[PDB]
């Protein structure tokens, strides 16, 4: 399992970042994806190709990766963005998927 | 050093043979025995070579990676039928493994015709030499040509229950294609019965 | 000085088969003249070889009544001397006490019936390693013979001995799924008006039959 | 020397360089003379089947006998046993060990030494058979006694027909340091 | 022949002492004896 | 824009079983894996099951021996199994897409040398000594 800060906060209109610290086995050698997750309803894929954004996905959700670290920048947060954010990744030591901590975004 | 063997109508020609290696005997003897009433006949249209692809000597093959063939191996044609129709059969082998290299490949591949191979632990390979054998390192040659007589606890033998000879090809020194080798050297075997005999014709099946 | 011997240890136990002879206790006996008695046989493989004896069958009798409707096999039995078909003959009776027979076994098939029967039989020795045949056309590829029955009655087929081992056992009984020595099949290929007429089969030893290694199980 | 790589029996003599090779003596290796020793075999309680393969794999006989694919022996068993000892030939069925018409040596203070012929119905027995357990037919019989506590085979008139690998104990530190007898 | 040294004609007859042999109708010694010795090339000095 | 849903109740009674559902619909709904996610509050998220178009799934030995996942076709659903539930497992469940791959790669100084067979595949360039590298993955 990966490490994320399990408590993140932000105000309306500001740009919020969701960080994830990984290792040489999962981030440093494999892909990492990010999503937005509302209770009772499954996520919609948000960030792939390690910098790209799928069709339909508003470009306000952007990604980046450097070393064993990955981030989720959400510019101009709005009330619909009050949800849980999670990280994806591919690891070799476990020979199978290893994931983050999950971040509940509390819009003040 | 050309050596153009022949068995029946199927010759084999090799321009790098180091020589024939008779194992345990120069000529099989005493086929006509008391354990048959003289009802044995000598099949002669069934002493012919038949290829059997053995294994892929690939460079990542450590010492002692040996590929054992149980002789007589499954056959078809004029022979294979003799086993399918005779309760007791008897034959001495002639085995010619023709691994082919580009004379720039280094390894010492040891080919042996062992009797009644049941179990050789990793250590016994070091003494496997004491058996009718021939090395086939690509630098000096390519063709190992062993000929063996029929060894057994009986004059004749039942092939389904017993296979007497195990053709063993152990990789003594792994294949180094240092500058211009074959990348992977295949290994085939021209095996051919000699001095065949049969007795006791089985009933039909149809 | 007395001759020293150093009587060794581990010897001189009574061995029931030893070559030694016992020590005499009585002497000068002059038994009455036993010479030129009528019938004297030196070894039992003369009785067995010169005097044939009958073979037990499915129906208790020595003969094998000819089959009539469609099936041409009359008898088919394992060649081991323990076979139920051969258990009553003097040959098997003598081969209980020996371990390994070698040579040959003769089968004397004498056809007893009316002169017009004119039947024609076949015997075939199916070696071991394959289910024995069940039809003359499928048994004809074996060491088989055939014989009419016109004037001479007896026909003695000398069952061969071909095996890997130079001696085969005389005891059928162990864990074996299939016969080790091979089946002997007796077919009646065709018959005339001889239906219901017996064939009296006999067994014997051959011109080279030999047993060896005497051992007595509780018979 | 510098010969070729076929199976040529070329043994380099001391005479190639200055020197002299002479008087090789080879008594003590002749298959007839090394094989003729009594080897101890762990016996069964009351019924054991003489087969020269029952010997252990590490005795001077049990290991110089498994170096021969086919062996023809004639064995001189020597037993230590509490009651009459019956030997039935091979392929002599069981319930033939109880009848004293078979060779049945009576009890003696010293171990009873019989001289069994070689009864198997085969040219030569085998040590390995291409079929962990050899066929039932490679025997010399069976010894039935009330109790058997010592059973030693001996191979008289041995003749062995194929070679096969022996394997010495594998040491470490490049030398198998034993403790040789010394005053 | 091998490991028998009592120099006296054995008491029991040969048939009872051993299993007699029958014929019909030594290779490794030949192999070792026919062994290329010496040298293979012109020798000097 | 795949519109996915996790279905079920917000809570499960311990000493009793729970099941889930995962809808996925859209043009791209079948080109990539259908995985599951839960969130441990204050801790790392537990990687739950996944699935692909052919029922192919990727688990971790962490909870593998207690997850069982099946797929429904008509509505494109996929179900989760939390066996031997506990009050600590009370958490927000999710169904997501997941990605995993392995590239057998080559050594730093040797070329792929595809023609050479066997475990040793990579080969020297300037030295020209072929089939001498048992290439790392």
């Amino acid at each position: 399992v990966l490490t994320q800060p399990s408590s993140v906060s932000g105000s309306l209109g500001q740009r919020v970042s969701i960080t994830c610290s990984g290792s040489s086995s999962n981030v440093g050698n494999g892909y990492v994806s990010w999503y937005q997750l509302i209770p009772g309803s499954a996520p919609r894929t948000l960030i792939y190709g390690d910098t790209s954004r799928a069709s339909g996905v508003p470009d306000r959700i952007s990604g980046s990766r450097s070393g064993n670290t990955a981030t989720l920048t959400i510019s101009s947060v709005q009330a619909e963005d009050e949800a849980d954010y999670f990280c994806a990744s591919a690891e070799d030591s476990s020979s199978n998927a290893v994931f983050g901590s999950g971040t509940t975004l509390t819009v003040l | 050093r050309i050596l153009t063997t022949r068995n029946g109508h199927t010759t084999s020609t090799t321009q790098s043979s180091v020589g024939v290696t008779y194992g345990y005997a120069t000529a099989e003897d005493f086929v006509s025995g008391p354990n048959t009433s003289g009802l044995e006949t000598r099949v002669v249209q069934a002493e012919r070579f038949f290829k059997t692809h053995l294994f892929d000597w690939v460079t990542s093959d450590p010492f002692g990676r040996c590929y054992q063939l149980e002789l007589p191996t499954d056959h078809k044609g004029v022979y294979g039928s003799l086993t399918d129709s005779y309760a007791y059969m008897r034959n001495g082998w002639d085995v010619e493994v023709t691994a082919v290299g580009n004379q720039f490949n280094g390894g010492c591949l040891l080919v042996a015709m062992v009797p009644e191979l049941c179990s050789i632990d990793k250590r016994g390979l070091y003494q496997l030499t004491l058996f009718p054998h021939q090395f086939i390192n690509p630098r000096t040659n390519m063709t190992a040509h062993i000929t063996v007589p029929f060894v057994g606890v009986n004059r004749y033998d039942q092939y389904k229950v017993h296979k007497p000879w195990t053709l063993v090809v152990m990789v003594v020194a792994p294949l180094t294609v240092n500058t211009e080798g074959a990348p992977q050297i295949k290994v085939y075997a021209n095996i051919a019965p000699t001095n065949v005999h049969v007795a006791g014709e089985f009933p039909s099946k149809e | 000085g007395i001759f020293p011997v150093a009587c060794s240890d581990g010897y001189g136990g009574l061995v029931t088969t030893d070559p030694k002879t016992a020590d005499p206790a009585y002497g000068k006996v002059f038994n009455p003249p036993r010479n030129m008695l009528p019938g004297r046989f030196t070894n039992f493989l003369d009785v067995a070889e010169a005097c044939p004896t009958f073979l037990h069958f499915e129906g208790d009798v020595p003969y094998v009544t000819t089959k009539t409707d469609s099936d041409r096999v009359l008898a088919q039995f394992d060649l081991s001397l323990a076979a139920k078909h051969m258990s009553n003959t003097f040959l098997a009776g003598l081969a209980q006490y020996y371990t390994q027979y070698s040579g040959t076994i003769n089968l004397h098939f004498m056809f007893t019936g009316p002169t017009d029967a004119k039947a024609r039989y076949m015997i075939a020795y199916a070696p071991p390693g394959m289910e024995p045949p069940k039809t003359p056309e499928a048994a004809a590829h074996c060491i088989h013979a055939e014989w009419d029955t016109g004037l001479n009655s007896k026909f003695t087929f000398s069952i061969p001995y071909l095996s890997a081992a130079d001696y085969a056992y005389t005891a059928s009984d162990a864990a074996e799924t299939t016969n080790v020595q091979g089946w002997v099949c007796l077919f009646q290929i065709t018959h005339g008006k001889a239906d219901g007429d017996a064939l009296v089969v006999l067994a014997s030893a051959g011109k080279d039959f030999e047993l060896r290694l005497p051992v007595d199980a509780r018979t | 020397t510098s010969t070729g790589e076929s199976a040529d029996p070329v043994t380099a003599t001391v005479e190639n360089y200055g020197g002299e090779t002479q008087v090789q003596r080879r008594q003590h290796t002749d298959v007839s003379f090394i094989l003729d020793r009594f080897v101890k075999v762990t016996p069964k309680d009351q019924i054991n089947v003489l087969d020269l393969m029952q010997t252990p794999a590490h005795t001077l006989v049990g290991a110089l006998l498994r170096t021969a694919t086919y062996y023809f022996a004639d064995l001189e068993v020597a037993v230590k046993h509490e009651g009459n000892l019956t030997w039935v030939p091979n392929g002599a069925p069981e319930t033939a060990l109880d009848n004293t018409t078979n060779p049945t040596a009576y009890h003696k203070a010293p171990l009873t030494r019989l001289a069994l012929p070689y009864t198997a119905p085969h040219r030569v027995l085998a040590t390995v058979y291409n079929g962990r357990a050899l066929p039932t037919s490679f025997n010399y019989g069976a010894i039935k006694a009330t109790r058997v506590t010592e059973l030693l085979y001996r191979m008289k008139r041995a003749e062995t027909y194929c070679p096969r690998p022996l394997l010495a104990i594998h040491p470490s530190e490049a030398r198998h340091k034993q403790k040789i007898v010394a005053p | 022949s091998g490991n028998t040294g009592s120099i006296i004609n054995n008491y029991y007859m040969q048939q009872y002492q051993n299993s007699m042999d029958t014929q019909l109708g030594d290779w490794f010694s030949k192999l070792a004896s026919s062994a290329f010795s010496g040298l293979f090339g012109a020798l000097l000095a | 824009q795949v519109q996915l849903r996790e279905s079920g109740p917000s809570l499960v009674k311990p000493s009793q079983t729970l099941s889930l559902t995962c809808t996925a619909s859209g043009f791209s709904l079948s080109d990539k894996a259908v995985g599951w996610v839960r969130q441990a509050p204050g801790k790392a998220l537990e990687w739950l099951g996944s699935i692909d178009t052919g029922g192919s799934t990727g688990y971790n030995p962490g909870l593998k021996s207690r997850l069982s996942i099946t797929k429904d076709n008509s509505k494109s659903r996929v179900s989760l199994s939390v066996s031997s539930v506990t009050t600590e497992d009370s958490a927000t469940y999710y169904c997501t897409t997941v990605y995993h791959e392995t590239s057998r790669t080559c050594p730093d100084g040797y070329i792929y040398d595809p023609g050479c067979g066997g475990s040793w595949v990579c080969s020297r360039l300037f030295p020209t000594d072929r089939c001498i590298v048992g290439r790392t993955t």
